[PDB]
RNA sequence: CGGCGAGGGGAGUGAAAAAGAACCUGAAACCGUGUACGUACAAGCAGUGGGAGCACGCUUAGGCGUGUGACUGCGUACCUU
RNA sequence: GAGCGUUCUGUAAGCCUGCGAAGGUGUGCUGUGAGGCAUGCUGGAGGUAUCAGAAGUGCGAAUGCUGACAUAAGUAACGAU
């Protein structure tokens, strides 16, 4: 079925409350690289809880 | 307008409404509803109320002393020079000169000063007498006037 | 008298008609034909 | 003083990207960096770019330091859209908006 | 063109 | 010059206590809204709440006049498909009588946010003691 | 002190120095005038009460202004038979300032 | 000679926009809401002059009518007081010293017992 | 800056880039960003009559003007037929 | 019955105008109305008094025509299990 008057931009706005993202809360600086990095993610360069797990 | 008799599509069961030419005057690039052909715009003027118009307009011209009679009003040469000055003598800027014989030379003078108009007797019209701020009529241009206004 | 200072004579220049021009006009919608009929379709009427 | 990098006719509908760009919308260069480096959307991506673009002309034009800025604004606009053709059933032919959007971010120190 | 429930005749029909 | 209008933030409000021991239900409520609303004021505005806060105590005490006290029927509904109930004045009196007052000042009222105001200003007590002797409120006879 | 007088058809309940806006005034820019018809004079719990005029008691007051009101806008409309009129209105008004009431 | 309708139309529609400004939504924004909009303020607006006259001659009542009970008469018994003792005062000015003097109110009380007694 | 991109910011030409090639002017619908006010116990053609508070300008320090509009009386769109 | 406005012709090789025209967007004044007048900002070269004259002369509706842009909606779907 379909819509028998046209919703307004306040319904639009209404509808779209609850769309908004939610950032990460705060990074991880790693203790021997120093990297942030996601929690419970190994690091750009390779690291994780201050091991080198993973070459290049 | 050209285009084809076609209808653009069947009268029933399409949703849209209703049409049945492409060159209808309601469409973008169809047709004028009303459309001008060419058309005489001249109108009848009884000849006495051309003639009391005439005679009206020369006696308030006479009135407001706008009418100026001369003698004689000729140029030696042809020369437009010769005839805006002599013009400046009579201290004339905007100004209609109706003579009664048709002459060349002063003909050939004004026809470059846009404010000086030349004319013969029998071809003075309202819209010239009225539009010109002077007018100089010669004493033959006079004697026929007044003999075709009778 | 100039071509800026004539004017015609008082009652000689009545201006026409002009059908369907808003409510305030007095002759807007369907212009002075009533509704509906032979006498309102374009081009209807009797003969003589 | 404020210094404004704009990436137009952006390949991307401007409600994502006013998703992300609200995201990011008067935080500090460094903080944005890296919540743009960890959302996890194209727009995402886009306005990174643009945003380390403003970064370096608030450094080389204007010479402002990078630990004094912020975002001082940042807004999405509805770019022009290319129009295509997607065939339906039974001979119909619906038209596809493909959107664009304008990204522009302003970054400064007061 | 036209939507094959109003080109069709049970439904069109409906109420002689 | 333009008619004065009371203030929202200005006016002054007094606290009255009144016995509703005997008293007949409807003009006594006709009283108490009439208070409420704040009709006897010269500083009445329609649309601003001038009345007094009012304290009915002995609620369970009113009196209705005939056979109202077991013919008169409260209906309510409950928004469920069936689910019209009914309770006559003495059930009333027996389960809860400060709705019994309450039902009939509210129904005397206005309608809309004002008139909600208004019906939070009037306080009802089943009993003969309220906790609002901080407040001093004055004897009124109705 | 206030004194209720009327003026115009309506009634004005003024003190002194006040500014006042009444009905137009057949009375020139800037004279004087003198309003008899006094309904009632108040001066502080001392209160006289026409019947229906205070005998003895009037007000003066200075015309200050002559003018037109703000405008409002006529509107008229019967739906679905075709009629709709407007129209504009200011209505003229006089400023007078009320300088002196004499019980 | 031809015609073009820009200019005017324009000028029409900002017109009625302009008078609309203010409402909700497509009523402020979209011109032909917003012109059905502006008839019906124009209608609202002439039925409420009278409208409110009455609103305030109701007002002054109610105003003249809780005094009076203050001061321990009805509305109508002090009305028809001051009809026989022949004062002249209306209801806007009776309901001003109503609440502004009531000193003045309760001579006018007085009076109207007085002539009723 | 960017992918030896797209796009942009400086510099420069120009009277003007509030004319940069998607280029004179640049309306409305439509979509946003900022500021002021309102709005999370409140029912309906969404206005109108009354109306407090708040914010900003004030130039008789007097109230006025502008924006909002809590509360409140009335109030079921336009065309056609 | 009486009028407002718009385009064009005459008055007009006149009058206003790069010390800023038309157009666009605000504000203030004014008329009983259609409307007029003044000015800030954008604009960047035309506009036109007054009295007459001619009409492709005034739009909200016609399941109206053409372009642009919303809505359902960041929803169904993304074409062989
Ligand atoms: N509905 C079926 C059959 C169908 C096709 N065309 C029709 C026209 C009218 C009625 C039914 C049909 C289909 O889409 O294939
Ligand atoms: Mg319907
Ligand atoms: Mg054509
Ligand atoms: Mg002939
Ligand atoms: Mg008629
Ligand atoms: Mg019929
Ligand atoms: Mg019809
Ligand atoms: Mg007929
Ligand atoms: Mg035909
Ligand atoms: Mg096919
Ligand atoms: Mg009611
Ligand atoms: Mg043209
Ligand atoms: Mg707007
Ligand atoms: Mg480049
Ligand atoms: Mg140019
Ligand atoms: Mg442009
Ligand atoms: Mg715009
Ligand atoms: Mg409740
Ligand atoms: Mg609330
Ligand atoms: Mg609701
Ligand atoms: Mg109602
Ligand atoms: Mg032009
Ligand atoms: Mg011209
Ligand atoms: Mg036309
Ligand atoms: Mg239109
Ligand atoms: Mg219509
Ligand atoms: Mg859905
Ligand atoms: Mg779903
Ligand atoms: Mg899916
Ligand atoms: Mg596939």
């Amino acid at each position: 079925a379909v819509q028998q008057n046209k919703p307004t931009r306040s319904k639009r706005g209404m509808r779209r409350s609850h769309d908004a993202l939610t950032a990460v809360t705060s990074l991880s600086v790693d203790k021997t690289s120093g990297e942030k990095h996601l929690r419970h993610h190994i690091t750009a360069d390779g690291y994780y809880r201050g091991r080198k797990v993973i070459a290049k | 307008v050209t285009g084809s008799g076609k209808k653009p599509w069947r009268q029933k069961g399409t949703g849209r409404a209703r049409s049945g030419s492409i060159k209808s005057p309601i469409w973008r690039s169809g047709g004028v509803t009303f459309a001008a052909r060419p058309q005489d715009h001249s109108q009848k003027v009884n000849k006495k109320m051309y003639r009391g118009a005439l005679k009206s307009i020369l006696s308030e011209l006479v009135r407001q002393d706008r009418l100026i009679v001369v003698e004689k009003f000729s140029v030696e040469a042809p020369k437009t020079k010769l005839l805006a000055q002599k013009l400046k003598d009579m201290a004339l800027e905007d100004v209609l000169i109706i003579t009664g014989e048709l002459d060349e030379n002063l003909f050939l003078a004004a026809r470059n000063l846009h404010k000086v108009d030349v004319r013969d007797a029998t071809g003075i019209d309202p819209v010239s007498l009225i539009a010109f701020d002077k007018v100089v009529m010669t004493a033959d241009a006079v004697k026929q006037v007044e003999e075709m206004l009778a | 008298m100039r071509l800026n200072t004539l004017s015609p004579a008082e009652g000689s220049k009545k201006a026409g008609k002009r059908l369907g021009r808003g409510i305030g006009s007095g002759l807007g919608k369907t212009g002075g034909r009533g509704h509906k009929g032979q006498k309102s379709r374009s081009g209807g009427g009797v003969r003589r | 003083m404020e210094t404004i990098a704009k990436h137009r006719h952006a390949r991307s509908s401007a409600q994502k990207v006013r998703l992300v760009a609200d995201l990011i919308r008067g935080k500090k260069v460094s903080q944005a960096l890296d919540i743009l480096t960890y959302t996890n959307k194209k727009a995402a991506v886009l306005v990174k770019k643009v945003l380390e673009s403003a970064i370096a002309n608030a450094e080389h034009n204007d010479g402002a330091d990078i630990d004094d800025l912020k975002v001082t604004k940042i807004f999405v606009d509805e770019g022009p859209s290319m129009k295509r053709i997607m065939p339906r059933a039974k001979g119909r032919a619906d038209r596809i908006l493909k959107r664009t959007s304008h990204i522009t971010v302003v970054v400064s120190d007061r | 063109t036209s939507k094959w429930f109003n080109i069709d005749n049970k439904i069109v029909d409906h109420r002689p | 010059m333009k008619t004065f209008t009371a203030k929202p933030e200005t006016v002054k409000r007094d606290w009255y206590v009144v016995d509703a021991t005997g008293k007949t239900l409807g003009r006594l409520a006709t009283e108490l809204a009439r208070r409420l609303r704040g009709k006897h004021k010269a500083e009445y505005t329609p649309h601003v709440d001038t009345g007094d806060y009012i304290i009915v105590l002995n609620a369970d005490k009113v009196a209705v006049t005939g056979n109202k006290r077991t013919d008169k029927v409260y209906y309510h509904h409950t928004g469920h498909i069936g689910g019209i109930k009914q309770a006559t004045f003495e059930e009333m009196i027996a389960r809860r009588p400060e709705r019994v007052i309450e039902i009939a000042v509210k129904g005397m009222l206005p309608k809309g946010p004002l008139g909600r105001a208004m019906f939070r200003k009037l306080k009802v007590y089943a009993g003969n003691e309220h906790n609002h002797a901080a407040q001093q409120p004055q004897v009124l006879d109705i | 002190m206030y004194a209720v007088f009327q003026s115009g058809g309506k009634q004005h309940r003024v003190s002194e120095g006040q500014t006042v806006r009444l009905e137009k005034l057949d009375i020139a820019t800037g004279e004087t005038v003198e309003f008899a018809e006094v309904l009632m004079i108040a001066n502080g719990e001392e209160v006289k009460i026409g019947v229906p005029f205070v005998d003895g008691g009037v007000i003066k007051a200075e015309v200050v202004a002559h003018g037109r009101g703000e405008k409002v806008k006529i509107v008229k409309f019967r739906r679905r038979k075709h009629y709709r009129k407007q129209q504009g209105h200011r209505q003229w008004f006089t400023d007078v300032k009320i300088t002196g009431i004499s019980a | 000679a031809r015609v073009k309708r820009g200019v005017i139309a324009r000028a029409r529609h900002k017109k009625i926009l302009k008078q609309a400004k203010g409402y909700y939504g497509a009523r402020s924004r979209v011109y032909r809401v917003a012109f059905q909009a502006v008839i019906k303020a124009g209608q609202y607006a002439y039925r409420d002059r009278r409208q409110r006259k009455r609103q305030f001659r109701q007002l002054w009542i109610a105003r003249i009518n809780a005094a009076a009970r203050q001061n321990g008469i009805s509305y109508s018994k002090f009305i028809n007081g001051l009809k026989k003792a022949s004062v002249e005062i209306d209801r806007k000015i009776l309901a001003d010293i109503a609440v502004f003097d009531k000193v003045a109110f309760t001579a006018l009380v007085e009076k109207a017992k007085a002539a009723l007694a």
